[PDB]
RNA sequence: GGUGAAAAGAACCCCGGGAGGGGAGUGAAAUAGAGCCUGAAACCGUGGGCUUACAAGCAGUCACGGCCCCGCAAGGGGUUGU
RNA sequence: UCGGGGCUUAAGCCCAGCGCCGAAGCUGCGGGUCUGGGGGAUGACCCCAGGCGGUAGGGGAGCGUUCCCGAUGCCGAUGAAGGCCGACCCGCGAGGGCGGCUGGAGGUAAGGGAAGUGCGAAUGCCGGCAUGAGUAACGAUAAAGAGGGUGAGAAUCCCUCUCGC
RNA sequence: ACCGGAGCGCUGUCUCGGCGAGGGACCCGGUGAAAUUGAACUGGCCGUGAAGAUGCGGCCUACCCGUGGCAGGACGAAAAGA
RNA sequence: AGCGGCACGCGAGCUGGGUUCAGAACGUCGUGAGACAGUUCGGUCUCUAUCCGCCACGGGCGCAGGAGGCUUGAGGGGGGCUC
C-alpha cells in the first residue's frame, strides 16, 4: 500500500515458476560404524556415535 | 475430394554457380528453391525445399556503385551500437555473408523461414563437402 | 493392499506441508523414516506421525507385512482458514489467515503376485 | 409471485462455458472471459471460411504453376490456352492433376500451347 | 417498498474521498436487506362487466350444455332425508355413473347434503349458477325451481 | 435454519501427548459421522493422455502433420508441430 | 531503410499489345427468410420474381422462470427437484427431448391465465477464494550464556550459576 | 526559538570521498499481510494510429526459470481534478 | 569556457529555495466581504518494484558417445585528450 503496486494480476503459472526454483530439498545421510543406523556426515549419533561415542545414554 | 499431402519426401540437394551471376537476381531463384515452390509437390508447412549448397560466392557480381555504396548495418542493444559495413569490405571479410544475406530476406520469417536458411550452405571457393547428389544447375 | 491415514483438520498452512510431502513422496518406510528424522520443517513431525499411523493400519487391519511396505499418495489438500485481525495502524483492521491442511499418506506393499 | 430467477443464468453460463472449455488461461473457467474469447473465435470462424475459399484456391494454383513450368512454361499462359481452347473447366481444384498423374497434365499442356500458343 | 426498513437514513460513507462506492442508507434496494422496487403490494384485481353480455354468458353456456345433452328437471330427488346412500342409489338409477361432476343445479339443501361430500360432485346450487363452474363440471340436475331461477334470470 | 424414520449418535483393539484416524460395529444408506440432507462455481491439490528448453503474444481461428484413447466400417474426441 | 528486399538495356521513368491474378462484387449448387404473384375452396404444401450491412429506434413472433384455473386428477421409491457428464436427436435461435452418473418426495403436460421474470459490467450489495508473497513485517539495539529439571515435546517453562539495563 | 548583510574562530557543508560501527537489508527454521489486480504468452527500433504501443504494419533482439539490485516505462498505485 | 534535443531529459531519483493553497502584512483597488503577471515572512515529496528495461548472479536444459584440461574469436563493450 504505497508506490509499488502490482499492476494487473499475476498468472498462476508464474506463481508456479517462482516456486519452481523453490520446492523442498533432500537430506543426505551416512552409515554409522561401531553401530547400526544413520547420521549426518561427520556428526555424532546418540544411537550410534563418533569414535568412542561419548554420551549414548538413550533409555 | 481433398487436395493432396506429400508424404515424407526425400530432400533433393542441388548446387548453383556464383561467379558472374548478379547478386540479387540469383537469390530470387535460389529462394524459391529453398521452399517447395518449384516442386510439383510444394506445401507451406513442412519445408522440403532443396538444400542449396553454393560455390565460389566470393566472386558474386553486382551492378552500379553497390560495391562501394551498399551498406550492411548491425546494431547491438547498446546505445550507439549501429555498425554499418559496406558491400566492399563485406566481400573482403567473410564474403559468403553477402549472399546468405541477400537471400535470408527473401524467405518468410515464421520459425521455419530460418529452418530453411539452415537448408542453405554457400562457400566462397568452389569446394563444399561433396556429401551427395548436388547436381549442378544453371 | 494399501494403507490409509489422513491428517484432517490440522494446523499449519498448505504450501509448507505441501513442500514437506513432495520430498518423501513415494518411498520406502525405512527410507522416509530416516528422512523425517533429519528434515527441518514441523511438517517433519506431522507427516512422520501420520505416515507412521498409515503404517499402523497396514499392521493391524489390512496387513501387507511391514517389510514390503512402500509409500503411495500422500497429498495434503487445504482445509479451511483461521481468520484473525492484524494491528495495522492508520485505522485499518487487516485480515490474517492461519490455514489448515490435509496430509494423506497411503502406503501399500511391495509385490503383486 | 416470487419471480425468483432460480438457476436459469447458471445453466446458460454453463452452456457458453462448455462452448469455450479448452482455451489457455482463466478464460477457460471464467464464464465471462470465455464469452469474449468465444466471440473472437466465432467471428474468426466466419472470416476464416471465406478465407478458406481463396486459401485453397491459391495453394492449388501454386503447385499448378510450379509443375506447369516443370513441363513447359508459365501458369498464366497454361490457363489462357485452356480458356482459348474450350476447356471450360480444368477445375482449378482438380487442376492439380499435376500432383497425381503428370501424363494427363502434360497432355493438357500440349492442348494448352496448342489452344493459342 | 424500500421505505419501510427499521434502518437508517444516513449515509455510511463520505461521498467523495471515501475510496469506496457512493451510496447511503442500507435500505436502498441495491444492498442486502434493503427493500424492493415497484412490486409486492395489496392490490385487488376485480372489475366491472356489463349485465346482458355476461347474462348471455350463462344463457349461452347453459344452452351449450343443452347442445351437450346433459341436464334434467327432477321434480323430486328420492333421496329424502339427506343421506348419501339414498341419493347415491338415486344417482345410479337416474343414470349417474361415478365419473362426471355435479354442478348439480337444484335447490333443496337436504339433496345437496349428500352432494356436499361427493368427490366428483361439486354440488352446484341455483342462486349462483355460474359459467366457470358450468364448464368445470357436468350436471344440470335441476329441480323445477332451479329452472325457474335460470328462467327468471334471463328475461330476455 | 435442517443428522436420521428412530440416537440406534460409534463400545473394543490399533498408531498417536492428544488431535485425528484404520477396522470392528450402527442403520436402508456413515459418500446421513455429529452446525453432518442435497455438495454449482471461483478455489487450491493429486494421478494419468497430449504438448513445451532458437522461442514474438487480445492467445484463438483454419487447414496440414503427428501422439493417445474411442469406433464393426467410414467416422470421432482429446492434443498441438506448423 | 523505397514496407522490406533488390533491381542500373532495371524489378526505375515513359509508351503500345496480349495474358493471368486478385473482393464476401458477380456466376453456379443447395437450405432459410421477407415482400408481390400464381396453382391449390384447398389451411397445409409447391412453381415464379424481387429484397435480406446496420447503433438509437418503430413492427412481428418465440424460448424460459414463479404461482393459479386444469388437480377429490396425471407422474414418482423399479425414484420427483436440482446437481454432475455427453462426440445422440429436434429448433435459425433462446431452449426442448434423450441417455449415463448423483440424489432422496416432490412435481404438472395440452389448453388458458397472474407476474417482484432472464445480469457482465453501476471505483454497484452481501458472501467466498485468490493476486503480491512464502515477500514486508513479527513492537524499542538493555543482551544474552551455560548447568540441571519437568516432560512425548524445552532458545520460548522452573531450580542454580554468569552477564548486562 | 521572527526576515536579510557581515566577520572571527571552527568544522566531512564542500574539494571527495576512505575505512570503521552496530542495527536492518541477504542465507537457515517458526508465523506470515496490504493496496492493486479484464485476461495475459509482456525485449527494441521505425512509422502509424483519437496524435506518447511488447498487443497494429514494416522490422526488430534474444534457450527456460529464477536470486540480489537500480528505478526510464507500463501515460505507474492512492485523489469519480482543489 | 560551443549551441541544442530528448514531456523545454530526469520528484515511484533527490532538492523544494522559486512556485498560484488556507495566516498575516505590505504597497493597492473596492462603500464594502474580499480582490490586484505588485511585493513580503513562514509553511507535511506518501518505508515493501507485479511485468518491461537496465547490472550483477545463479538453477534447469542444451550442443544427436561419456570426463577432465587447454583453447578459437562470431559479435559486442571500453579506450581515443591535451598544455
Amino acid at each position: 500500500a504505497k508506490h509499488p503496486v502490482p499492476k494487473k494480476k499475476t498468472s498462476k503459472a508464474r506463481r508456479d515458476a517462482r516456486r519452481s526454483h523453490h520446492a523442498l530439498t533432500p537430506p543426505t545421510l551416512v552409515p554409522c560404524p561401531e553401530c547400526k543406523a544413520m547420521k549426518p556426515p561427520h556428526t555424532v549419533c546418540p544411537e550410534c556415535g563418533y569414535y568412542a561415542g561419548r554420551k549414548v545414554l538413550e533409555v | 475430394m481433398k487436395t493432396y499431402v506429400p508424404k515424407q519426401v526425400e530432400p533433393r540437394w542441388v548446387l548453383i554457380d556464383a561467379e558472374g551471376k548478379t547478386l540479387g537476381r540469383l537469390a530470387t531463384k535460389i529462394a524459391t528453391l529453398l521452399r517447395g515452390k518449384h516442386r510439383p509437390d510444394w506445401t507451406p508447412n513442412v519445408a522440403m525445399g532443396d538444400f542449396v549448397v553454393v560455390v565460389n560466392a566470393d566472386k558474386i557480381r553486382v551492378t552500379g556503385k553497390k560495391l562501394e555504396q551498399k551498406i550492411y548495418t548491425r546494431y547491438s542493444g547498446y546505445p550507439g551500437g549501429l555498425k554499418k559495413i559496406p558491400l566492399e569490405k563485406m566481400l573482403a571479410t567473410h564474403p559468403e555473408r553477402v549472399l546468405e544475406h541477400a537471400v535470408k530476406g527473401m524467405l518468410p520469417k515464421g520459425p521455419l523461414g530460418r529452418r530453411l536458411f539452415k537448408r542453405l550452405k554457400v562457400y566462397a571457393g568452389p569446394d563444399h563437402p561433396h556429401q551427395a547428389q548436388r547436381p549442378e544447375k544453371l | 493392499m494399501e494403507a490409509k491415514a489422513i491428517a484432517r483438520y490440522v494446523r499449519i498452512s498448505p504450501r509448507k506441508v505441501r513442500l514437506v510431502v513432495d520430498l518423501i513422496r513415494g518411498k520406502s518406510l525405512e527410507e522416509a523414516r530416516n528422512i523425517l528424522r533429519y528434515t527441518n520443517k514441523r511438517g517433519a513431525y506431522f507427516v512422520a506421525k501420520v505416515l507412521e499411523s498409515a503404517a499402523a493400519n497396514a499392521v493391524n487391519n489390512h496387513d501387507m507385512l511391514e517389510d514390503r511396505l512402500y509409500v503411495k499418495a500422500a497429498y495434503v489438500d487445504e482445509g479451511p482458514a483461521l481468520k484473525r485481525v492484524l494491528p495495522r495502524a492508520r485505522g485499518r483492521a487487516d485480515i490474517i489467515k492461519k490455514r489448515t491442511s490435509h496430509i494423506t499418506v497411503i502406503l501399500g506393499e511391495k509385490h503383486g503376485k | 409471485p416470487r419471480a425468483k430467477t432460480g438457476v436459469v443464468r447458471r445453466r446458460k453460463h454453463k452452456k457458453i462455458l462448455k462452448l469455450a472449455k479448452g482455451y489457455w488461461g482463466l478464460r477457460s473457467k471464467s464464464f465471462r472471459k470465455a464469452r469474449e474469447t468465444l466471440f473472437a473465435a466465432g467471428n474468426y470462424a466466419y472470416a476464416h471460411r471465406k478465407r478458406r475459399k481463396r486459401d485453397f484456391r491459391r495453394l492449388w494454383i501454386v503447385r499448378i504453376n510450379a509443375a506447369c513450368r516443370q513441363h513447359g512454361l508459365n501458369y498464366s499462359t497454361f490457363i489462357h490456352g485452356l480458356k482459348k481452347a474450350g476447356i471450360e473447366v480444368d477445375r482449378k481444384n482438380l487442376a492439380d492433376l499435376a500432383v497425381r498423374e503428370p501424363q494427363v497434365f502434360a497432355e493438357l499442356v500440349e492442348r494448352a500451347k496448342a489452344a493459342q500458343g | 417498498t424500500r421505505g419501510e426498513v427499521a434502518y437508517s437514513g444516513r449515509k455510511i460513507w463520505p461521498q467523495k474521498h471515501t475510496g469506496r462506492a457512493r451510496h447511503g442508507d442500507i435500505g436502498a434496494p441495491i444492498f442486502v436487506g434493503g427493500g424492493v422496487v415497484f412490486g409486492p403490494k395489496p392490490r385487488d384485481y376485480s372489475y366491472t362487466l356489463p349485465k346482458k353480455v355476461r347474462k348471455k354468458g350463462l344463457a349461452m353456456a347453459v344452452a351449450d350444455r343443452a347442445r351437450e345433452g346433459k341436464l334434467l328437471l327432477v321434480e323430486a330427488f328420492a333421496g329424502v332425508n339427506g343421506k348419501t346412500k339414498e341419493f347415491l342409489a338415486w344417482a345410479k338409477e337416474a343414470g349417474l355413473d361415478g365419473s362426471e361432476s355435479v354442478l348439480l343445479v337444484t335447490g333443496n339443501e337436504l339433496v345437496r347434503r349428500a352432494a356436499r361430500n361427493l368427490p366428483w360432485v361439486v354440488t352446484l346450487a341455483p342462486e349462483g349458477l355460474n359459467v366457470y363452474d358450468i364448464v368445470r363440471t357436468e350436471r344440470l340436475v335441476m329441480d323445477l325451481d332451479a329452472w325457474e331461477v335460470f328462467q327468471n334470470r334471463i328475461g330476455g
